[PDB]
């Protein structure tokens, strides 16, 4: 699978082709993005449970 | 038979003046693979690959 780096900041993205996604929720192992930033702009803006 | 007048110097330097490059290299380009793979080659009736 293929993931985008969550950014700290409005970035300007490029358009991306992708094929493979999977058909449940199978995201309990992420555990926190951008821990040591203030917040997560662009990507997926998880935080700690 | 053909011939060529050439064409006046002060049109020529005006239009090659104004040339931007038609290829040009950017990050952010949309890049997308062949449809087809080009390095292999099947026979589409003995499936012999080439």
């Amino acid at each position: 699978f293929c993931i985008p780096i969550p950014q700290v900041y409005p970035c300007i993205t490029a358009r991306r082709v992708h094929y493979a996604f999977t058909s449940e929720n199978n995201n309990d192992s992420l555990f926190s993005t951008n821990a040591a930033s203030i917040d997560t702009a662009f990507g997926e803006n998880a935080a700690v449970s | 038979d053909i011939i060529t007048r050439p064409t006046s110097d002060s049109i020529a330097a005006v239009a090659n003046a104004t040339k931007p490059a038609a290829v040009v290299s950017d990050p952010q380009s949309m890049k997308v693979t062949p449809i087809v793979n080009p390095s292999s080659y099947v026979c589409n009736v003995c499936n012999a690959r080439f």
